[PDB]
């Protein structure tokens, strides 16, 4: 028996409140009705506070303004952050204008916010419009249930592959698994929907009473395109094809990317290896997997309970084995499958149903009418002229898809005047952060606000060393947490302070492999000379075809990260 | 004969004090009361009755004398036969009503029959001599502060200890909160008091006004009994934000502008163009090489402004809070802002030299019973004496209920101590609020709203023997809250407006129904 995983199946000790906030609301009831018709205060008391994420919104404050609303005589101002559930990222038009609607009218910052979960969020939605909100997601045929606390997360879909074909089929697998493991409560509908209560009390037979210890997260992946990232989710479904169809799926269980400053027994790692399952038994390896989570997680501390934890702690032969034997299958072996890069398609796309798929940039995924780059009526503009429908893509970009030939002249007239697909460097294209200032409550730098100006310098620099042609996986996070999975990319910038990150180095272009620590709490300037000297290095002694993070691991200057539970920190 | 005196700040009160002493002297009997003490239900058994009254935002009485107002108006008033009366009535030319209360009750005392042994009289802000000329008359044709040294006249020179905005960035008014430190020298006040604050005017506005006029600045001037440049005068003892009819009609005659003097004798055009312009802006339509003697006399004295206290002395010792709400418009792009509010606001520094007294308002209190019940309807800047009422009950641990009404156009904006009151809620110092906010949905929303919503609850309350305090705007705030208040009473006392009226009157007398509006 391999010493490194001594773990007990279940560990025994102190509940967090967190799972008595969960057993005592009543199935995700609580009193948020109640609270949603008070006027004294902008937010949710109580248990509410982290309820109302089970029903997909936070409680949120402008960071930028807090302290002086402090000293104001001001409450903070409480504003819901909605995150919608939409299972591949494929949103229809008249989804489109209905939430661009929204955001218009009835929504602070006036911003829909892409995510690298293929999906968009709200922000800044007042305590009077947390219920239209709602109201009018169910009634353009969406809905924001457990798309936040612990339930599963957005299930995300390899939004553009290169044999277009398999999309169907893998975007139908990717909703049937969100619905599969949704919470089969009627709080939602009874809350914000009005329907009329049931006399009898709800079940969970999928999640339980206490619900998931931690946030699950699935990705459906179709290789060689690794745009969702599947190593900083917890279940990844591989999609695996004999003649052009789907037949089987690749179980990979184990990912996450959060770590705690400092925190040896917090680490980010990669996703391990299952085994192949036939396409029929998704629905049970998925229910499995979940059930297999939510009895063995850590109830006793938050900062153990992801399944990354978990498979560290039981280890990956009894997980799987507990998998096999919840399911009822077998685990057939790895069919092989190859990762050539991590990066969007941005332009136009053939595919194979005689339809152009337009992949437009959005910088930071922020959807707004900027001068003179009015980006949010050009997309309304174009979802009342496109017959199809919006994919949003895991890099925070939106793809237009099913565009025919004779509408392709038009939608590239009204996107290229609307300043949606303006000129910009292949570098920024693979530049991703996470949203952190001014909303993220737990932001500790600047990740948004500071990418753009990061990437131009960057830009420059690699202007000047002569390969701004080439690309580096580049993404900033103002948090440990890793949303804008900075513990993914060749070079991750980690928040730590006001102005002060933690350099990242040896990640890989396919996103298989953590970056290591190389420089910690640096400023910005800091982090641009090293970044000249390292990329001046990489400029002059770089193979055919090598990416920065392979050059930086092979080059010695970095060590990589093989066994991220035992070598990360060392 | 008895001598009534209707005023809250206090100007009537002298004028009837000085009339009462010499009718002692010459007749005898004479007996002054005020109007909240007086028994005017008794007025039929009087025999010679002087009436000295104020003027309130628009033509209403004082609050004390709301009462005796209404019931000269509810047909119930009897029929006079042996009383002969004379109305003496105060104000100010710079409103729209000019001594409207004082022209309304001449006008009923003659209705029912009363005697007008002397005509009524109007007096602007300077009575001493209509006063001094009227008490002659009133006496030949009829025989047959507590203890501080502070006052209006000699302020006392506190300083500035914290002058912070308490509305959000997005909020197009701006609130100040003042915390006035007053130091060693023992000034008292009360919840409900107001502060007078001394001001003084720009320099950037007194200096625009004075090289619009093509003068210098520093030409001695007549001021009281001594000399003083033009600038040190228009800054400390002269009115410039405050634009009258009786300075526009003025300016006409000693200009003969063709732009303004056709203006001359139309009041409504003259009124509507003193209150649409500041002085500046009315004297660069039409510069004149007016000298600066004709300046000094064009204007009036430079009065303070009294805000209400928003704390305790229970809870914060020797320090004085108002809410001051700055007025700031803009005429032609030109930004101007009113005189003490934007002395406070902007031109006085941390510490600085600001000249206070307290003006006493006994007709606003809270119960001397801790258990009465209190309900308060303070939208906008009217917040400051619930603010000093919370603080006072919470010092005092009173376990009475108490009912806020706050309204303002956004909640994440114009929330104005929202912490303050998160945190009385909490402890159930303040046991139920209700907030209306007019400009964060499509419909307006007022406090008369809420009110009318909490019908039954208010008036479950008011049989509980609740006092109902109102401040805030007296234009439009005021009039509202009365009639929510008077439908609120009909619908759930089983009785009709009239009745309402009168139960609305009778609270008033019974100290329990109070305002404190401007
Ligand atoms: C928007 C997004 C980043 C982005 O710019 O795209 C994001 C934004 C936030 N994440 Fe995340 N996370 C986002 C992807 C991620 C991912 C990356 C991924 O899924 O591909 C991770 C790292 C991978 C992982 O955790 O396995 C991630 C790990 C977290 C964590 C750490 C969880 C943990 O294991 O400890 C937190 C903190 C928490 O859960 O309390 C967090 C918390 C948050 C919150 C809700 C902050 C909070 O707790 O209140 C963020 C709201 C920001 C705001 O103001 O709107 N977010 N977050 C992503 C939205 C995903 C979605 O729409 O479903
Ligand atoms: C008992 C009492 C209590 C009070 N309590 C408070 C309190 O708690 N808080 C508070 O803020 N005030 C309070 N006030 C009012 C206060 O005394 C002042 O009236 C107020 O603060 C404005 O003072 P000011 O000298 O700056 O305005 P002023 O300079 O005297 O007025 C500005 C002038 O400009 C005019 N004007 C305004 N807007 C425009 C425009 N858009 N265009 C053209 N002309 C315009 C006005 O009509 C006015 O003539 C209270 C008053 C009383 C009597
Ligand atoms: C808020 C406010 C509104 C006023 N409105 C008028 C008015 O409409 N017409 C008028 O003649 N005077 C008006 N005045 C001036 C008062 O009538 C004046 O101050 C009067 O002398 C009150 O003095 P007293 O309280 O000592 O009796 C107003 C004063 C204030 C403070
Ligand atoms: S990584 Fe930290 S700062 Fe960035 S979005 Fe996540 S929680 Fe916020
Ligand atoms: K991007």
């Amino acid at each position: 028996m391999s010493e490194k995983h001594p773990g007990p199946l279940v560990v025994e000790g102190k509940l967090t409140d967190a799972e008595r906030m969960k057993h005592e609301s009543n199935y995700l009831r609580g009193t948020i009705a109640e609270d949603l018709n008070d006027g004294l205060t902008g937010g949710f008391k109580g248990d509410n506070f982290l309820l109302i994420r089970f029903h997909g919104m936070y409680q949120q404050d402008d960071r930028d303004i807090r302290a002086e609303r402090a000293e104001q005589k001001l409450e903070p101002r409480h504003a819901m952050l909605l995150r919608c559930r939409l299972p591949g990222g494929v949103i229809t038009t008249k989804q489109w204008q209905a939430i661009d609607k929204f955001a218009g009218e009835n929504t602070i910052y006036g911003s829909i916010r892409l995510t690298n979960r293929q999906t968009f969020q709200f922000h800044g939605i007042l305590k009077k419009n947390v219920k239209p909100v709602h109201q009018m997601l169910h009634s353009v045929g969406l809905d924001a249930l457990a798309t936040a606390n612990d339930m599963n997360r957005n299930v995300l879909c390899t939004s553009n592959p290169y044999e277009s074909q398999l999309h169907a089929e893998a975007y139908e697998w990717a909703k049937k698994i969100s619905e599969h493991l949704l919470p089969r409560t009627r709080a939602y509908a009874e809350i914000w929907l009005d329907q009329e209560k049931v006399a009898t009390t709800d079940e969970e037979p999928i999640l339980g009473q206490t619900y998931l210890p931690r946030k699950f997260k699935t990705t459906v992946v179709i290789p060689p395109q690794n745009d969702i990232d599947l190593h900083a989710n917890d279940m990844n479904f591989v999609a695996i094809a004999e003649n052009g169809k789907l037949v089987g799926f690749n179980l990979l269980v184990g990912g996450g990317l959060s770590i705690e400053h400092g925190n040896k027994k917090t680490y980010a790692r990669t996703a391990s290896e299952f085994g192949y399952l036939p396409l029929e038994h998704t629905l049970a390896v998925a229910e499995a997997v979940v059930t297999t989570q939510r009895d063995w997680g850590n109830r006793t501390d938050r900062k153990n309970a992801k399944t990354k934890y978990t498979l560290e702690r039981v280890g990956v032969e009894t997980f799987k084995a507990e998998v096999e034997r919840r399911a009822g299958i077998k685990f057939e072996p790895i069919r092989p499958y190859e990762f050539t890069g991590r990066g969007d398609r941005i332009g136009w796309v053939k595919g194979i149903d005689d339809n152009w798929h337009l992949t437009l940039f959005i910088e930071n995924g922020r959807i707004l009418d900027y001068p003179a780059r009015p980006l949010k009526t050009g997309l309304l503009e174009i979802a009342k002229i496109h017959k199809g429908d919006f994919r949003i893509t895991a890099n925070q970009n939106l793809i237009i898809a099913g565009v025919p030939e004779s509408e392709k002249a038009k939608i590239e007239k009204i996107a290229k005047e609307s300043g949606l697909m303006n000129a910009v460097t292949p570098q920024r294209e693979n530049s991703m952060a996470c949203v952190s200032f001014p909303t993220c409550p737990l932001a500790m730098a600047e990740a948004e606000r500071f990418l753009p100006s990061f990437i131009d310098n960057i830009d420059n620099l690699m202007a000047k060393h002569g390969v701004s042609d080439e690309h580096i996986v580049m993404r900033v996070t103002g948090c440990p947490n890793g949303c804008g999975r900075a513990m993914l990319a060749e070079v991750g910038l980690v928040g730590k302070a006001p102005g002060r990150y933690n350099l990242h180095l040896g990640g890989n272009r396919i996103g298989t492999r953590i970056p290591r620590m190389y420089k910690e709490n640096i400023t910005e300037p800091e982090i641009l000379a090293s970044l000249d000297e390292l990329i001046g290095r990489w400029a002059k002694e770089r193979e055919a075809g090598e990416g920065f993070g392979d050059f930086t691991v092979r080059a010695g200057i970095i060590r990589p990260v093989l066994d991220p539970a035992r070598d990360l920190w060392d | 004969i008895t001598i009534i005196s209707a005023s809250q700040t206090g100007n009537a009160r002298r004028v009837a004090e000085a009339l009462r002493d010499d009718l002692l002297a010459a007749k005898l009997n004479v007996k002054l009361v005020n109007a909240g003490d007086y028994k005017f239900k008794q007025i039929a058994s009087e025999k010679l009755l002087i009436v000295v009254t104020s003027t309130q935002g628009c033509g209403e009485p004082p609050e004390e004398a709301v009462a005796l107002h209404k019931f000269l108006f509810s047909k119930k008033a009897p029929k006079l036969e042996n009383t002969a009366f004379a109305v003496f009535s105060l104000g100010d030319s710079s409103y729209e009503f000019f001594t409207q209360s004082g022209k309304d009750f001449d006008s009923k005392l003659a209705e029912l029959g009363g005697e007008r042994l002397l005509d009524r009289v109007d007096a602007d802000v300077e009575y001493q001599a209509a006063a001094s000329e009227w008490r002659a008359r009133v006496v030949d044709a009829l025989k047959s502060i507590h203890t501080s040294p502070y006052s209006k006249d000699a302020p006392l020179v506190a300083s500035l200890s914290v002058n912070q905005k308490i509305t959000g960035r997005n909020s197009e008014k701006d609130v100040r909160h003042i915390e006035i430190d007053l130091g060693d020298s023992g000034l008292r006040y009360q919840p409900g008091d107001a502060l007078g604050v001394w001001y003084q005017n720009d320099p950037a506005l007194v200096k625009e006004l004075v090289e619009l006029l093509w003068l210098k600045g520093d030409e001695p001037v007549t001021v009281e009994g001594k000399t003083l440049p033009l600038n040190e005068a228009l800054q400390w003892h002269f009115e410039l934000t405050v634009n009258t009819a009786n300075i526009v009609e003025n300016y006409a005659t000693l200009t003969r502008s063709e732009t303004l003097l056709p203006l001359v004798g139309d009041k409504a055009k003259l009124q509507h163009y003193a209150a649409t312009t500041p002085i500046v802006d009315m004297v660069r339509f039409s510069p004149a090489q007016l000298d600066a003697e004709a300046l000094i006399n064009l204007l009036r004295p430079l009065t303070p402004r009294l805000y209400s206290i928003a704390s305790s002395q229970a809870e914060v010792e020797n320090e004085v809070h108002v809410t001051v709400g700055v007025v700031r418009y803009d005429v032609e792009g030109r930004a101007r802002a009113g005189g003490a509010s934007s002395f406070l606001a902007d031109r006085v520094e941390e510490e600085g030299e600001v000249r206070v007294f307290i003006e006493h308002n006994d007709n606003f209190r809270l119960p001397a019973n801790p258990e009465t019940p209190v309900i308060m309807i303070g939208p906008g800047t009217g917040i400051a004496p619930f603010r000093a009422f919370m603080q006072q009950r919470a010092a005092d641990e009173a376990p009475g209920k108490n009912w806020l009404f706050f309204g303002n156009p956004h909640f994440t904006e114009d929330f104005l101590y929202q912490v303050e009151w998160q945190r009385y809620v909490k402890e159930g110092v303040l046991t139920r609020i209700d907030l209306a906010w007019s400009r964060d949905q499509k419909e307006k929303v007022y406090v008369q709203d809420k009110l009318r919503e909490q019908g039954a609850e208010l008036w479950r309350w008011i049989n509980d023997g609740a006092h109902i305090y109102v401040s805030g705007d007296a234009c439009r705030m005021a009039k509202d809250v009365e009639q929510a208040l008077l439908e609120v009473i009909a619908e759930f006392g089983g009785m009709d407006t009239e009745a309402a009226d009168e139960f609305l009157s009778e609270l008033r007398v019974e100290r329990r129904y109070q305002r404190d509006v401007y």
